[PDB]
């Protein structure tokens, strides 16, 4: 992500990011996904139903095509939350129509994401060039 | 052949459908042969009969004063001057066990003395639930604590239905060689009826269950084909 | 179509909000009572008062049909769950939101309905003398959160004719022209409070009047998806165990 290699040139950051979910399947195929957000300092879910009594949201596919999951905060300074995905309903798809598709996820931050003591990062590598 | 007036509205409305006093139960003071009692408790029971049963189970709830008479008689329909007491024993009060109990003289059981020549003993019992309307369908357990025993019963069986008993006996001193048959009738009076039900269509296999049998009957007879009338 | 957000929760679903009514009554708070004039009944907040997503079942071809008793379907479940193991007294009505995932090549009817004091009959062989075959076992009477499929839903398994099950509040799920039921119960019952864990107020089925058909290909079962949201829940007698 953009935001995730910014924060490379950082030291500090906190703020609200925002997680939207693409479904990429035939217009035909319907279903229901549960994206579910465990906060900072604690595991992640390990059944549907422990997920479900967390903040989620029942992503019906077969409406919309997109949704946006607002995590409220990170505070990564120099744990954390975990995005759980999972599958509500089965894959549900007419004849004649691909049973398997793919969700894109984006990340991107919000407007109260700040920065903070910048920093030369660590993704590149200077050698004989 | 075609009545093409309309008839009254009146005549469905729900306190005219439970009104008509009718036979909720017959008990026979038996004071001859081999049961020399004297006297007899009737449980008041609504649902003595799958007829009123049927009828009352529309409703879910219902909450009704009612009016009990007493059509007593010997055998060969005689009315001689035998004086009986019709002792109404309500809810959570106990109830006699001999003709000459202790329980015949308790000031708090409303009493009716009453003759067999006399007309029938009539009386109004009020609402007697501590619910605010008698309940035909309690989808509960009135115990208290997990019920997984193996007999479930108790289950479906409201506490709150309890209306009392009526305990007649023949005032007399010993045997009387004589039993007495009791027509207890009751009618629904002021009745209020809350959601309303299907009315059963399985034959009723016993009281205080809706339990029916493996053979299920169809709700509409049958035809030969769909397309026959 | 909107995503309604209560407390933490989210769900997909349509808008015009095509709601069944029960008895034309919204749940409400009971007036205070003599009883509640001294404790003042515990009113949760959307902490409790939120969408409960139970676990789908799977409509197929041979599905008789599934019910929950509600007071018991969530019992176990959550903070709601709590309130109702912890209280001595409770009252609350219920949005249910009864949601199928079908393509436009499924076909079926779903009947849903609120059955208010939904006592389960046993079917038993023959007439035994107060034998365990004449009362239906306490999985079958609070199925939980799982629900129960139904034995005779000819019968509603309670000796009443499915025909006229439509007196109770209830809706069609014609999977051609809807798949989303919606009935709001508010409490009825004959007392203002009562205990969450022994009387279930109502229970609500899902019945497929039309059996469930598909062309080869197609998705072998249609999940239905219950969605559950306590409305106006009051509790009294908070215990600690």
């Amino acid at each position: 992500t953009m935001v995730g290699q910014i924060c490379r040139y950082y030291t500090q950051w906190s703020g609200s990011l925002k997680v939207t979910f693409m479904f990429t399947g035939s217009f035909m195929a319907t279903g229901k996904m549960l994206i579910a957000y465990t906060p900072p300092g604690s595991a992640q879910p390990t059944t549907r139903e422990a997920a479900m009594l967390g903040t989620h949201i029942v992503w019906d596919f077969g409406l919309q095509s997109s949704v946006t999951l607002v995590i409220p905060w990170i505070s990564n300074t120099h744990a954390t939350g975990i995005v759980t995905i999972w599958y509500q309903t089965n894959f549900v798809v007419p004849p004649d129509t691909p049973t398997e598709a793919n969700i894109i996820a984006l990340g991107a931050a919000q407007k109260n994401f700040t920065l903070k003591l910048c920093k030369d990062t660590d993704e590149i590598q200077q050698t004989a060039e | 052949r075609c009545v093409m007036n309309r008839n009254g509205v009146n005549e469905a409305s729900v306190e005219h459908f439970y009104s008509r006093a009718g036979l909720v139960g017959v008990v026979e003071v038996k004071d001859s042969g081999t049961s020399l009692d004297g006297y007899t408790v009737w449980p008041i029971d609504v649902m003595g009969f799958v007829q009123q049963r049927r009828k009352l189970e529309l409703s879910t709830y219902m909450r009704f004063d009612a009016e009990f008479t007493f059509v007593s008689n010997l055998n060969n329909s005689t009315t001689p001057g035998m004086l009986l007491q019709y002792m109404y024993v309500p809810p959570g009060a106990p109830k006699p066990d001999s003709r000459k109990s202790y329980q015949w003289q308790t000031a708090t059981n409303p009493s009716v003395f009453a003759k067999l020549s006399d007309p029938p003993p009539q009386v109004s019992v009020p609402f007697m639930s501590p619910a605010t309307a008698y309940q035909w369908f309690y989808d509960g357990y009135p115990t208290f604590g997990e019920h997984k025993q193996a007999t479930n019963l108790q289950y479906g069986q409201c506490p709150n239905n309890m209306m009392g008993h009526f305990a007649i006996r023949t005032v007399s001193e010993s045997t009387t060689g004589k039993n007495i048959h009791v027509r207890v009738y009751m009618r629904i009076k002021h009745v209020r009826a809350w959601v309303p039900r299907p009315l059963r269509s399985q034959a009723y296999m016993v009281k205080n269950y809706p339990t029916y049998s493996q053979t299920i009957t169809n709700t509409a007879t049958d035809r030969a084909s769909i397309t026959t009338t | 179509v909107a995503q309604l957000t209560v407390g933490n929760s989210t769900i997909t679903t349509q808008e015009a909000a095509n709601i069944v009514l029960s008895y034309g009554e919204w749940p409400e708070y009971c007036p205070s009572t003599d009883a509640t004039a001294v404790d003042k009944p515990t009113r949760p907040d959307v902490s409790v008062n939120r969408f409960y997503t139970l676990s789908t079942k799977s409509w197929k071809t041979e599905s008789t049909g599934w019910y929950w008793k509600f007071p018991d379907v969530l019992n176990d479940t959550g903070v709601f769950g709590q309130n109702a193991q912890f209280h001595y007294l409770y009252r609350s009505g219920f949005c249910m939101h009864v949601q199928c995932n079908a393509s436009k090549f499924h076909q079926g009817a779903l009947l849903v309905a609120a059955i208010p004091e939904f006592v389960i009959a046993a079917s038993s062989p023959a007439t035994k003398p107060n034998s365990q075959g004449l009362y239906p076992d306490f999985a079958h009477t609070n199925p939980g959160k799982d629900g129960q499929e139904f034995r005779d839903p000819y019968v509603l398994d309670a000796g009443i004719p499915l025909s006229q099950a439509l007196i109770f509040p209830h809706q069609w799920i014609n999977l051609r022209t809807n798949n989303c039921a919606t009935i709001i119960m508010p409490y009825i019952n004959a007392l203002p409070f009562d205990s969450a864990l022994n009387h279930s107020n109502f229970g609500l089925v899902v019945i497929p009047i039309s059996p469930l058909k598909y062309c080869n290909g197609a998705t072998t079962e249609v999940p239905i998806t219950l969605t559950i949201a306590p409305l106006n829940s009051e509790f009294s007698g908070l215990r600690q165990a």
